[PDB]
């Protein structure tokens, strides 16, 4: 399969692996996160113009209108952590335990 | 006014579309003679070095059936030059 | 506003003292007042109102 | 060079996704992203995919990505945590410039690279198709469909998106 | 679907994208048409897995018209001995290579 | 060809710009030149501090509204569709749900943001 | 009535702006409907040739198909250049 | 009409200003282009003017002399250059030189 | 010789940049009875060179708390897409003739906010931090009203090609169609240009000077040049969207002559208004495009999508 | 020969050096209305070529203008180290200049050079708007008479 | 661990806002580089502010111990060095009242025509300042050239431009030059179309009156008690004037109409302040 | 008087102009002339390939017609 698909199918595996390797900003793992929708757009994008397959060229918005949806319920998942605890630590995120 | 002049602009368009429409079979028939000839000089090209492989037996029809298919691109220009591809894949994507 | 001059004299050829009323220091302490309920572009509204001039207000 | 372009694209797009996936600062992760997002339009209008390539500028380069500097610019860490105060960031960075810079040498000597999927090593150019479009755009019909075909798809991303602005507030209103 | 209320109700939602060889826009072709279309026809009221072998050779073609594996396989072994042979000058490309 | 070449002559022009700009006026400095300026007085400690919910209120609004015109930039290639009727009906049901959500977003405090 | 013209005139007062919205918005989504132009936007929509209409095999009994693109039998455009 | 007689004007400054020369000289060194009556010089080459046509102010103007003192003063311009009798009259404190 | 055309408009673009501090200090001077540089050459002519070189040769101090390398991307990133502003320009024959010049267009003005984020938060300083974070989020939420004018706009024209703008309003000026929008768009772009009265962005009497607060000399010219280079490109653009003129193909130099005439006219009312009105506030600079701005432009572009059906004027997409 | 170039390249720098210096007038007490006046129609300044402009860093010459305190002295240093090389400081008024009518009170500095190297002194109280822009005017002729260039090439 | 609470509401953490107190001034354009205004923030809202003052305090009422009345005369005129020839009618008005001595009505008349030309001198930059701070700057040379007018008056009369030092106690220090009535009538007729010209362009604006109206409002009680003047009272309705309830020097002689205000915002201010630039004119 | 602005805007009128008269002159003297033929969908470029083979030059805008064919 074409080098190119597979630096896409790369880049998503390790921009997965930074959303799950966490460190101690969410912020950034929600920057794994849309990022790692933009492979899955980009790539989509690629078999869909390659292939002419006419009518799924809508998908890629469709994804696109969609995964952006998500960030507007992160960000906003975010400033409420950063309200009760005032900052973006992950590593406080932890009041649950029992 | 704004009417009007995209009336015209229609009746335009498909007077431009129809003199297209007319030029499809002398460019459907140049086309066809060229790829498929410049095919064969790919097949030609084919066995002149195969001809050492121990097991090559020249144009193997990689699709099972006898239907025809359209040339990919690459078996098409591949024995080409570096112009000759890159007028070719995105000559027509580049041209700003 | 009003600029009212209060001077004391001991009968000398001289003031004894002067205490000059400032308009603009009553404006200026009711400056807090003003900008309860405000934004911060307008605060620089209603100090361009008060006919402030800091010869006046710091004496 | 112009044998493969699109090799390179493809090579900063792996390279500017490891810059954010190390988890950098926040404003810098943003940079890293979009420079990424940047290069990978040039991987779609080299395909055709004109209206999509300038879609991501649009709506995610200028798009989705300006909101996210207010809240880097909201949680301001008390430090900059960017590339050189960390070292584990810095071996994140020269990790991930490792495997791919091996296996794109693997890749282009053999062509035999089966990590995961097979994958040829060959030059981007080959897999594109040849005929003419006529005078109608295939990626213009396409997205124009929407509104022709896409009726039950644009039904359910409109009324998602209406959801979308009531859970916003309804999270963010705080009781 | 887990409940096909397209099929009892007969209104079209997704399935009119769900393949390439359907109805297109402006009435102009995928890539691999001509493959999906002979696939496509030959598992109709068949079976999944009985379409599983028994249109095996429909499904590889039309597969390889997709991704095109085997047959950039083929030009870049032409290539590669190209390379390997050109290089070593036993045989020069003709002008219309060079144009 | 031409496309990121003017992309990289325009890039390289804004570099040897700022770049003669940087070397060539260099004189002198001093900590003070370099402090930061805050109105004529000493900065207390700043910009590090969250900015309550308005800011953050609009950004979201906004993008929810900018993935909702996205939508609807195909419309001039859609008005070359051959069912307009199918378009005009979806195309206005993007546009009056744009309304929509602004009208509820509207009645319900929201463009007047928080204070 | 006397409510709806009070409310639209004391509404028409504060606000000229959502109320000229609301109308534009209101009216457009109207004439589609009774405009007598519509039909002909999608005829001349149709009338455009993007794709060649490729002939059909002649078998004998289709006297509607033309044998030249210039008999007079098949789909006719005069409304167009007059439209 | 009227802007035939403008342009009439603005021909006659170049042929109040000696010419070319006069003209190119004055607007490179004093931004200046109208002209006025002779009113008086002093004993430096300091040229004095007059036009009452002018608005208060514009009305009465100078243009400097090019050797001040032994000093050259062709390019830099100063305002006490001016002698005190001539100072008097230039700044509109008496309306008569 | 690709090259050398793409010199022949980039230089006179910074050229006509420069000459305009000299109008805009002049045209604003005469407006309020006063007279603007006329020492510095004749009539102020060599006022911009002056300008220019003395911040060229002025220390470009960094602050103590600077990123120093986001501190000197962004001006790049400021200026670069400026001049990138005007490769698609349907100037007679357009340099970059992209089908969709439009959406490029939208795209670069749009990533332009990068500069003014990456600014403040270089910067490091609290005055300079909301000053951008107040700059931005004025400018993306007028991104919005930007885009839906272009739609609505463009669907009577039938496409996102810039050259073919001329071919439409080769009878009548767009603006007589679509004036309600002519005026939606022209304050949307003065807003986005962040002219006054939308100057909140620099605030030059509350607000220091904004994302400029710190910079001085040589990065300063940097975002100055560019804030005037998209005042002039925005006009442009206003001027063949709505002020269209004919092109005779065989003298592409009337229309030349028109384009520029009518650009540099919509430049003089930009000034014109930043000598007449007060400057806004962000609670109205809010309001105003969210509850008056993008309501009509909603249902202008519902009239617009509905009006080319309902008089069967659809336009042709080639 | 090496000199002649040297002196039309520092004349070159010192031709906008004396046309594009942007003033700052730290607007203190009545000297600073009295730059106001300056400001209006009658003599606009900017047709020299200087516009006021705020942002210190962005300045080139400040002036102060009106009477000096101890409160406002540490705050008037400081924005003078921040403002950017070449930097010229214009005393404005006698207050400025020596203090004037508040020269002897215990909450004035006697004259602003205490605190900045005062380039040119503007007599006045207030200075008439002219004889402050006959300062200016110096200040430029100053300008002109400046060997930054001279100085180097013989350092 | 620890049991989780009952009512599942954790407790809350420590305060995690602030109120962002911000060094407003002094080199800020907006402060008049000598203010050192601080205050509190919630966002854009602000809670309290403190205008520190005293960044130009001086000695003034220290010195006026040790200069005889003559000498102190000058001092008043660098108080409120807009108003320049009023503060000196202050001073005179009070120290003539101690030496039981009444000007003579020539004397008498001087002072107002000039305290109201001051009037005009000090309305003009009091909107115009404050048009520069609320956006347009045009306002300012727009008007400022006719403050150079009276400002040559002063000139004519004094012989200095801004600080007089005219108004003495007893009258006036010197006798104005012949004419300088007539110049002085020449300007007052063209000076009404300069007001004209202001509410032309400001008046009706929407973004002048918007950044203006119902900004900074204040009941009559509070205005009074907070120990405000002049305008900040006429403002907000309160029916009062010292040229009209008090009338000192020759001002009982004049007819002029208070421009009270009805609603005390800052809007209200600026038409009571433009009528008060007419009714000046009525007084010369 | 107002006119002094005139020579600042006269300027800008020849800084605008090059851009428009140089691209405008370099189409038309690269493209032999002739405007540069503009190819928005790929029949119009496919158009131009046969121009350059057919011209047996390799340049697209070098026409030529009835000349050829006998
Ligand atoms: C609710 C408002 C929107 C749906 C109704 C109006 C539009 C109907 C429509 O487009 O139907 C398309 C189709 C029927 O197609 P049609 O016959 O209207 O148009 C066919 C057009 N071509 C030939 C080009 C394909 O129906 C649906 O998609 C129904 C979806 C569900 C509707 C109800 C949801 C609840
Ligand atoms: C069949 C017919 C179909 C179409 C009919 C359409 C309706 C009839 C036409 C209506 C008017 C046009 C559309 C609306 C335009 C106004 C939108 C709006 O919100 O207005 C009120 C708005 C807001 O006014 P407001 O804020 O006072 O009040 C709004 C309403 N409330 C109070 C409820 C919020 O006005 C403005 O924003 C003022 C201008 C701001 C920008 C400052 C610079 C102005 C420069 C003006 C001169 C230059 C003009 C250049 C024009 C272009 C030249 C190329
Ligand atoms: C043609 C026949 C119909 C003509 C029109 C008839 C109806 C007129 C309706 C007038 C507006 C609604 C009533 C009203 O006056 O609302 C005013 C109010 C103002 O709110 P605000 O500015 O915040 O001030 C109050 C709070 N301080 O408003 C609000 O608080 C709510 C504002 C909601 C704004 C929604 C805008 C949506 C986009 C524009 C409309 C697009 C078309 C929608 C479909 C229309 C179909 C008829
Ligand atoms: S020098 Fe005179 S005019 Fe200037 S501030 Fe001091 S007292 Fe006022």
């Amino acid at each position: 399969m074409p080098l190119v698909y597979m630096n896409i199918i790369m880049a998503f595996a390790i921009a997965l692996a930074g959303l799950l390797m966490y460190r101690s900003h969410l912020m950034s793992s929600l920057l794994c996160l849309e990022g790692m929708m933009l492979s899955l757009f980009i790539m989509s994008t690629l078999i869909i113009l390659n292939t002419h397959f006419t009518l799924a060229n809508m998908m890629p918005i469709i994804l696109l209108v969609f995964a952006a949806c998500e960030a507007a319920l992160g960000l906003s998942l975010l400033v409420m952590v950063s309200n009760t605890y005032g900052t973006d630590y992950v590593q406080n995120l932890n009041l649950l335990q029992c | 006014s704004m009417m009007k002049w995209n009336r015209e602009r229609r009746r335009l368009q498909i007077e431009d579309f129809e003199a297209r429409i007319a030029l499809m079979p002398l460019f459907q028939a140049e086309k066809d003679r060229r790829v498929l000839q410049m095919l064969r000089e790919n097949l030609e090209e084919e066995a002149i070095i195969m001809k050492d492989v121990p097991d090559w037996k020249v144009g193997e029809s990689v699709f099972h059936t006898t239907r025809w298919v359209t040339p990919m691109m690459g078996e098409l220009y591949g024995l080409r030059t570096n112009e000759e591809i890159l007028s070719a894949t995105y000559g027509f994507i580049w041209y700003t | 506003g009003e600029f009212g001059v209060y001077l004391v004299s001991d009968g000398s050829s001289r003031p004894y003292r002067c205490k000059i009323k400032a308009p603009g220091f009553a404006h200026l302490a009711g400056l807090d007042k003003m900008s309860k309920g405000h934004m911060l572009a307008d605060v620089v509204a209603i100090i361009g109102t008060q006919d402030i001039v800091f010869g006046e207000v710091d004496r | 060079m112009t044998m493969y372009i699109a090799f390179i694209l493809s090579t900063i797009f792996v390279i500017g996704f490891v810059g954010f996936s190390s988890k950098p600062s926040p404003i810098y992760g943003g940079l890293g992203l979009i420079v990424s997002g940047g290069v990978g339009c040039g991987i779609v209008l080299n395909f055709g995919g004109s209206f999509l390539g300038l879609m991501v500028f649009l709506i995610y380069l200028g798009g989705m990505l300006v909101v996210f500097g207010y809240t880097t610019a909201m949680a301001t860490e008390m430090y900059p945590e960017v590339w050189v105060s960390n070292k584990t960031v810095f071996g994140a960075f020269v990790s991930g410039l490792m495997m791919e810079f091996c296996m794109v040498y693997y890749a282009l000597k053999e062509e035999e690279v089966e990590i995961i999927f097979k994958f040829n090593g060959l030059g981007d150019w080959v897999i594109y198709d040849t005929g003419d479009s006529g005078f109608f755009s295939e990626e213009a019909m396409g997205i124009a469909a929407l509104y022709s075909y896409g009726t039950w798809l644009v039904i359910v991303t409109g009324w998602s998106l209406l959801i979308g602005v009531v859970v916003i507030m309804e999270i963010t209103r705080g009781n | 679907p887990f409940f096909d209320v397209q099929k009892r109700l007969g209104l079209d939602l997704d399935r009119w994208m769900t393949i390439q060889s359907a109805e297109q826009p402006h009435k102009i072709p995928g890539r691999c048409h001509a493959f999906e279309k002979e696939w496509i026809e030959c598992a109709h009221g068949i079976g999944g897995i009985r379409a599983e072998k028994e249109c095996k050779i429909e499904f590889d073609d039309f597969v390889e018209c997709l991704l095109r594996q085997k047959t950039m396989k083929r030009l870049s072994a032409i290539k590669r001995q190209r390379d390997k042979l050109i290089k070593e000058g036993k045989y020069t490309p003709p002008p219309h290579h060079l144009g | 060809m031409n496309i990121m070449l003017t992309l990289l002559t325009n890039v390289t022009l804004a570099s040897l710009l700022v770049l003669i700009a940087f070397w060539l006026p260099q004189l002198n400095a001093y900590s003070e030149k370099t402090s930061p300026y805050e109105c004529g007085f000493d900065p207390m400690g700043s910009a590090r501090l969250p900015f309550s919910m308005k800011f953050f209120l609009v950004a979201i609004t906004f993008l929810l509204f900018d993935l909702e015109i996205a939508l609807l930039l195909p419309l001039p290639w859609a008005s070359q569709t051959n069912n307009l009727k199918t378009m005009l009906t979806m195309a206005l049901f993007l546009l009056i749900l744009l309304a929509a959500s602004l009208a509820y977003e509207w009645t319900q405090k929201g463009l007047e943001w928080a204070e | 009535a006397g409510r709806i013209a009070s409310f639209l005139k004391n509404a028409w007062a504060k606000e000229p702006v959502l109320v000229a919205s609301f109308a534009i918005g209101g009216l457009a989504i109207i004439l589609p409907s009774l405009s007598p132009y519509t039909n002909y936007a999608i005829r001349i929509n149709r009338a455009t040739p993007y794709n060649y209409p490729v002939p059909l095999r002649d078998d004998g009994n289709m006297p509607d198909v033309p044998s030249h693109p210039q008999d007079p039998q098949g789909p006719s455009l005069e409304w167009l250049k007059n439209l | 009409m009227e802007l035939v007689q403008v342009l009439r004007r603005g021909l006659q400054q170049v042929s109040g200003h000696g010419g070319l020369r006069g003209y190119l000289r004055v607007l490179f060194r004093a931004n200046d282009v109208r002209v006025g009556t002779l009113v008086g010089e002093d004993k430096y080459g300091n040229k004095y003017y007059e036009d009452n046509k002018q608005f208060f102010g514009r009305h009465r103007w100078v243009i400097y002399t090019t050797e001040m003192n032994g000093r050259d003063t062709f390019w830099d311009v100063d305002g006490s250059m001016v002698p005190p009798e001539w100072h008097r009259w230039l700044h509109c404190m008496t309306d008569d030189p | 010789m690709f090259m050398i055309n793409i010199l022949s408009l980039i230089i006179p673009i910074l050229l006509a940049v420069a000459f305009l501090t000299l109008v805009e200090r002049k045209v604003l001077g005469y407006m309020q009875l006063r007279k603007g540089p006329n020492v510095v050459g004749p009539y102020g002519l060599l006022q911009p060179i002056a300008d220019a070189l003395k911040l060229v040769t002025k220390e470009p101090l960094r602050p103590g708390t600077s990123s120093i390398s986001m501190f000197i991307i962004a001006p790049i990133l400021g200026l670069s897409l400026a001049l990138t502003m005007w490769v698609p320009l349907p100037m007679p024959y357009p340099l970059i003739n992209m089908n969709l010049g439009v959406l490029f267009m939208l795209a670069m003005s749009s990533l332009a906010v990068y500069s003014i984020l990456w600014s403040g938060w270089a910067s490091n300083s609290k005055y300079a931090l909301i000053g951008a974070l107040r700059a931005v989020a004025q400018t993306i939420s007028y991104e919005v009203t930007l885009a839906i004018i272009l739609l609505s706009v463009l669907l009577m024209n039938g496409s996102y090609t810039l050259s073919t703008l001329i071919t439409t309003q080769e009878h009548i000026w767009m603006i007589f169609t679509s004036w309600p929008l002519a005026m939606m768009w022209f304050i949307s772009t003065l807003a986005e240009t962040n002219r006054a009265p939308f100057d909140l962005t620099e605030g030059e009497s509350e607000l220091v000077s904004g994302f400029n607060v710190e910079y001085a000399a040589g990065p300063f010219a940097m975002f100055f040049m560019a804030e005037y280079a998209n005042i002039i490109m925005m006009n442009a653009f206003t001027a063949i969207l709505f002020l269209g003129a004919s092109h005779d193909p065989h003298t592409p130099e009337l229309y030349t002559i028109n384009f520029v005439l009518k650009t540099l006219a919509l430049t003089i009312t930009f000034l014109w208004i930043r000598a007449s009105y007060p400057r806004f506030r962000y609670d109205q600079l809010m309001h105003l495009l969210w509850k008056s701005f993008l309501p009509l432009t909603l249902a202008l572009c519902m009239w617009h999508i509905s009006l080319p059906i309902m008089t069967a004027s659809i336009p042709p997409q080639s | 020969r090496g000199e002649y170039v040297v002196a039309k390249l520092d004349d070159l720098v010192n031709w906008a050096r004396r046309s594009s210096l942007w003033p700052m007038t730290f607007g203190l007490a009545c000297c600073a209305v009295e730059m106001m006046h300056m400001a209006a129609p009658r003599y606009d300044m900017d047709r020299f070529g200087v516009v006021f402009r705020a942002s210190p860093r962005q300045s080139d010459v400040m002036i102060v203008a009106g009477t000096l305190t101890n409160k406002m002295a540490p705050a008037l240093r400081k924005v003078y180290d921040q403002m950017p090389e070449p930097r010229y400081v214009v005393s404005m008024g006698s207050c400025a200049n020596g203090g004037g009518y508040y020269h002897y009170s215990y909450s004035v500095v006697r004259g602003c050079d205490r605190i900045v190297p005062v380039d040119i002194y503007v007599p006045g109280c207030p200075p008439t708007a002219e004889a402050l822009l006959y300062g200016i005017l110096q200040l430029q002729r100053k300008i002109k008479r400046e060997k930054r260039l001279r100085i180097w090439y013989r350092r | 661990w620890k049991p989780p609470p009952w009512n599942d509401v954790d407790p809350p953490k420590d305060t995690l806002v602030s109120n962002l107190t911000l060094n407003f001034g002094p080199q800020h354009p907006a402060a008049h580089g000598v203010l050192r205004l601080v205050m509190e923030l919630s966002g854009e809202m602000v809670r309290k502010c403190d205008p520190h003052i005293g960044l130009l305090h001086r000695g003034t009422e220290k010195l006026i111990e040790y200069k005889t009345y003559l000498q102190a005369l000058p001092y008043f005129d660098r108080l409120d060095y807009v108003s320049m020839m009023c503060n000196e009618q202050a001073y005179s008005l009070a120290v003539e009242k101690l030496l039981n001595i009444q000007p003579p009505p020539r004397a008498q008349w001087i002072r107002v025509l000039f305290g109201e030309i001051t009037r005009l001198l000090n309305h003009i930059m009091a909107v115009t300042t404050h048009a520069l701070d609320i956006g347009a700057m045009t306002p300012f040379f727009w008007m400022f050239e006719e403050r150079e007018k009276m400002f040559e008056f002063y000139e004519r009369v004094s012989g200095a431009r801004m600080h007089a030092a005219y108004i003495r106690p007893g009258g006036v220090h010197q006798d104005l030059p012949l004419g300088l009535l007539d110049d002085i009538y020449e300007f007052s007729k063209n000076f009404s179309f300069r007001i004209d010209e202001l509410e032309e362009m400001l008046t009706n604006n929407r973004i002048w009156r918007n950044r203006t109206v119902d900004i900074g409002v204040v009941t009559a009680e509070d205005a009074l008690n907070y120990g405000f003047s002049g305008v900040m009272l006429r403002g907000s309705g309160i029916q009062w004037d010292l040229r009209k309830t008090q009338p000192y020097d020759v001002y009982d002689q004049v007819e002029f109409d208070v421009p009270i205000g009805s609603r005390g915002d800052c809007y209200d201010r600026y038409l009571c302040r433009v009528e008060e630039m007419r009714q000046s004119l009525r007084i010369i | 008087m107002w006119f002094e602005i005139l020579p600042g805007i006269a300027v800008m009128a020849a800084c605008l102009f090059i851009p428009g008269m140089a691209t405008a002159h370099i189409h038309k003297f690269t493209n032999g002339g002739k405007e540069k033929r503009v190819a928005h969908f790929s029949y119009q470029w496919n158009l131009m390939e046969r121009d350059r083979c057919i011209s047996g030059v390799n340049r697209y805008h070098v026409t030529k017609g009835l000349e050829n064919i006998d």
